[PDB]
This record gives C-alpha cells, structure tokens and sequence, in this order.
C-alpha cells in the first residue's frame, strides 16, 4: 500500500492527493480483510506469541494435560481467541493440546482489530506526515465487514 | 393571535395581517405525508443499506 | 457435514426435545402434498389459469416419533440467511 | 401471474431449501450480503414526539 501510494507523485494539489491517498489505503485494508476470511480456520495462523512480561490470558484448566508438550514452552505462550458459544472470548494456548486442534471459530473479530490498529497507525502516519496533516485513518471495521467473522 | 390582533377598527385600515398557523403546521409536520404514500421514503430516512460485495 | 440446521419438538405432554440433523427424510414429510406431474399438467389443461388452477390444487391437499410430527427450526446468528420467511398471524372477525 | 413452469412450481413446495432460514442459495460471480438496514424505535412519530 505505501508503495502504491508514494507512486501518486503526479502533479496533482496536496488536498486531492490525500483523499486518493485515503481510498487506496481503505481498499488495502479491505482486501486485507477478504483474505482474512479464506484462513479464518486457522488458529495457529491467527496466533499472538505473549510474553511472560506481558498481560496474560488465564490458562484453561485442560491446559494442564499437555503431556509431553508443556516442555516446549520456555519463553512464549501463543495464545488465539476463540469464540465459544456467544459474546465471550476465550484465549486458548495453542501450543498445549494435541494436534490437529478442535476449536469453536475463531475470533477474529479481536485479532483483527488489532492488526488494524497497527495498519491504522502507520497509515496515520503516512498521511499526516506526506500531505496536509489532521487526518486519522480509521476503516470502519465494526460497520462495513464485520459480518464475515461475528 | 397576534397574527390576528387588530390596531384599528376600520376593515380597510386594519392592521392585521395573514396567520401563520396552517402554513407552518404543514410545511413541518403533514410534509411528511409523501413519506407514508406507497414511497418508502419512511425508510430511505433510515435506510443505510450495507450490502457488502 | 456442516453447518447444519437444528428443531426444536414439542412433545406430550411436556418436554422441548432439541435435534440436530445433518439429514433427514422429508420426502416422506412432504409425500402426502407431492402431487405427480400428470396431476399438475391434467389440472391445468382443465383449468387454464393461476387464480382458478391454485384453486384446484390446494383442494387437491419419544422424540424420534415426534421428529415427524412437530418441528421448529431454531434461527442461528452465525449463519447466512438465504430466504425471507414471513409468519403471518391473521385475526378473524368470522 | 405468468409462471412459465407450473410443475416446477407446485414441486418446488417440498423442497426443504424453500423454507430453510440458512438453506443452500439455489456459479456465483459476485454476491452482495446486507447485513445491516434501519434500526429500532426511530419513527418519525417518535423522534417528532421526543
Ligand atoms: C412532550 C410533548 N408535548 C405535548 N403535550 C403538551 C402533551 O402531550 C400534553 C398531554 C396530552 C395528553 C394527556 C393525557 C391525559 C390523560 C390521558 C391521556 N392523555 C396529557 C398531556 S405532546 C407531547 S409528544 N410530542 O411526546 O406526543
């Protein structure tokens, strides 16, 4: 995306250069989104590696049961939200129970949010730092394709 | 009714003067008519019609 | 093979027995209003039409037990919607 | 009112597909999913009245 849209430099003013600065980056996050949905079964893909620093999800109690497994882990829990029954968002490590894994969908709904965030800001920072400046990119993710995963 | 107060008692020197009371009830309210007349309009008022390709 | 679609049966005297099925036999279900293609075709020889024909054609019409007999599809927020289903509760004066 | 298949129609009743919430859409190209219209307690009557 930031190599489409640094090749917009034709002679054009600073204001139209924004908006189709703008569009492009929308359509970016969208076909983002698109292919987010043709992997959205796999849970080691949409996998976080949390520190032992860090905030945590609590370790479900059939965690324990790893066997020959709870070895591996030394220094990151990968950890992937999952989405059991309705409204509540369960971490599942992912690591810690035998493979192939079974899982109930995964919340992309919060992932995805957060690969967001970070796109967000760096595209924040694109078009405020190579045109005019006020303007905070932000792709209405709850509104225009939040159906596919929730 | 103050629309309707006169100043003085003769027809042609009165000085009231055109109500405004039906006038503004429709341009408000009963302009919203259209709206319940096999239109939708009532919808396209609070369509946002999200059809994602 | 899923997704899959999931009744609710209510059965004598009491008791919401719930059912998932990944198939069912609904040609039996629906085999007593089927009516064979001669039928259809004979009526509306006889009956040229699509207010008089329909006429014609409609008057032409344990858990496991009760599967059969009482079903209520239960809606699925995860799942897609393909076909307006309306129910429309008419009241009568006579 | 102008049905050009009246069999089809009349055994298109037993079809389950017909009268499934989430049934099997009966090649797509594009498809367009609204997933979202009007919403709750905003009539004119009401939003007037408030
Ligand atoms: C807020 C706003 N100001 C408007 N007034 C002044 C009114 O209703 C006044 C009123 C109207 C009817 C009654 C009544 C009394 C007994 C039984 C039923 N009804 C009481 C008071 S209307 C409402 S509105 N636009 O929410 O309908």
């Amino acid at each position: 995306t930031l190599r489409r849209v640094l090749g917009l430099t034709t002679a054009c003013v600073p204001e139209e250069d924004a908006l189709t600065a703008r569009g492009l980056m929308e359509d970016a996050c969208d076909r983002l989104i698109l292919d987010a949905f043709n992997k959205r079964l796999d849970a080691e893909y949409w996998s976080v590696r949390v520190s032992p620093f860090e905030a945590s999800d609590p370790l479900p109690p059939t965690a324990f049961r790893g066997g020959a497994l709870l070895d591996a882990e030394h220094y990151w829990r990968r950890v992937v939200r999952v989405c059991p029954g309705g409204g509540e968002s369960v971490g599942v490590p992912v690591d810690l129970y035998p493979r192939p894994l079974v899982l109930p969908p995964v919340d992309c709904a919060h992932h995805l949010r957060e690969i967001l965030r970070e796109i967000e800001l760096v595209f924040t920072g694109v078009l405020a730092g190579v045109w005019g400046e006020g303007g905070k990119f932000v792709y209405p993710f709850d509104d225009k394709m939040s159906f596919l995963f929730a | 009714l103050r629309a309707v107060t006169t100043h003085d008692p003769n027809p042609a020197a009165s000085t009231e003067q055109p109500s405004p009371l039906g006038r503004e009830a429709v341009e408000q309210f009963f302009c919203h008519v259209r709206a319940q007349l096999n239109i939708g309009e009532y919808v396209k008022h609070n369509v946002t019609p999200r059809e994602t390709v | 093979q899923t997704p899959l679609p999931v009744y609710r049966i209510s059965m004598v005297p009491t008791g919401q027995a719930f059912a998932a099925l990944a198939w069912d036999d609904w040609a039996r279900i629906t085999r007593d209003a089927r009516l064979a293609e001669a039928v259809v075709s004979a009526e509306a020889a006889a009956h040229p039409d699509h207010g008089a024909l329909g006429r014609r054609l409609t008057d032409r019409i344990d858990a496991g037990g009760q599967m059969y007999v009482n079903r209520n599809e239960i809606f699925n927020g995860a799942l897609a919607i393909t076909n307006i289903i309306l129910d429309l509760d008419i009241a009568l004066k006579e | 009112p102008a049905c050009k298949d009246v069999p089809a129609f009349v055994a298109a009743h037993a079809d389950p597909r017909r009268f499934h919430f989430h049934a099997p859409p009966t090649s797509p190209r594009e498809i367009r999913v609204l997933h979202s219209l009007g919403g709750d307690y905003v009539s004119f009557f009401e939003r007037k009245a408030s």
